[PDB]
């Protein structure tokens, strides 16, 4: 019926699969590097 | 230009004002007139 009426929804630009990807690569960061002061050139380091 | 229409399924009676040489499938819907 809201199609029949004109009323149209539109897909989001990132779809779920790469916001999961964002959400990976920012815990595998924290998990490896855990960059302090910002997001520059990770620097490794054990985590305990 | 490219025309795009979101709810036709070009996979493989198409309600689209005209078809072309670069008509294919994409998760948003048809594409027409756009290279891949
Ligand atoms: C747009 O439409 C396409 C194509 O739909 C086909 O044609 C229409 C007219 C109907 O007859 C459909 O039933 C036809 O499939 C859709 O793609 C199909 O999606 C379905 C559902 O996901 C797929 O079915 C799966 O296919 C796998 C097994 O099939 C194997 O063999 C086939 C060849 O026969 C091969 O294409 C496929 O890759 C496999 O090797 C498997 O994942 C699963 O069990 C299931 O059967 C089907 O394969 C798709 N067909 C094609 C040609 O890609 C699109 O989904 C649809 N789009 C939207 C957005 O709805």
């Amino acid at each position: 019926a809201q199609k029949f009426n004109g009323l149209t929804v539109l897909p989001p630009l990132l779809t779920d699969d790469m916001i999961a990807a964002y959400t990976a690569a920012l815990v595998s960061g924290t998990a490896t590097a855990g960059w302090t002061f910002g997001a520059g050139a990770a620097l490794q380091i054990p985590f305990a | 230009v490219a025309v795009l229409y979101q709810d036709v399924n070009c996979t493989d009676a198409w309600r689209i004002y005209s078809t072309g040489n670069n008509v294919f499938q994409t998760q948003a819907g048809c594409l027409i007139g756009a290279e891949h």
